[PDB]
C-alpha cells in the first residue's frame, strides 16, 4: 500500500493544431482497506493497467482548449 | 484535427462503444487508454514553413530596415 509514480507523454492537438509533445506527471497509491476489492477487479499488478488511460485522454482534452 | 483536439469525448465514445462491443466474452473491465495520435510528416513540416515565413518575412523586413538606414547613410 506504500506509494508509486507514473508518466504519460501525449501529442496533444492544441487549439492552433500545433501537435504538441506534452508529459504529465501522475502519482498514485491504493487504498488499504479495498486492496481485496482492487484485487479482485484487476488483479497484483493493477496500477500498471489503470494509470495512463485518463492523463493521456485529459492532456488532449485540455491542450485542445489551450495554445501553443 | 478534431480528432486530435476533441480527443476527450472521442476516447469517451470509443470507450463506450467497446464497453458495449466486448461485454460478450465472459470478461470484466475497468479502464482502457487511447494514448497516441500522429500523422504522417506534413502537418509539422508546413506548420514550421509558415512559421519560417513569419520569422523569415520578419528578417526581410529588418533587411528593409537596414535599406532604410541605407537611404540615409547613402545620402
Amino acid at each position: 500500500c506504500r506509494s508509486r509514480p507514473r508518466n504519460v507523454p501525449v501529442i496533444t492537438g492544441s487549439k492552433d493544431l500545433q501537435n504538441v509533445n506534452i508529459t504529465l506527471r501522475i502519482l498514485f497509491r491504493p487504498v488499504a482497506s479495498q486492496l481485496p476489492r482492487i484485487f479482485t477487479s484487476i488483479g497484483e499488478d493493477y496500477d500498471e493497467r489503470v494509470l495512463p488511460s485518463i492523463t493521456t485522454e485529459i492532456l488532449k482534452s485540455v491542450v485542445a482548449r489551450f495554445d501553443a | 484535427s478534431q480528432l486530435i483536439t476533441q480527443r476527450a469525448q472521442v476516447s469517451l465514445l470509443i470507450r463506450r462503444e467497446l464497453t458495449e462491443r466486448a461485454k460478450d466474452f465472459s470478461l470484466i473491465l475497468d479502464d482502457v487508454a487511447i494514448t497516441e495520435l500522429s500523422f504522417s510528416r506534413e502537418y509539422t513540416a508546413a506548420v514550421e514553413a509558415k512559421q519560417v515565413a513569419q520569422q523569415e518575412a520578419q528578417r526581410a523586413q529588418f533587411l528593409v530596415e537596414k535599406a532604410k538606414q541605407e537611404q540615409r547613410q547613402k545620402i
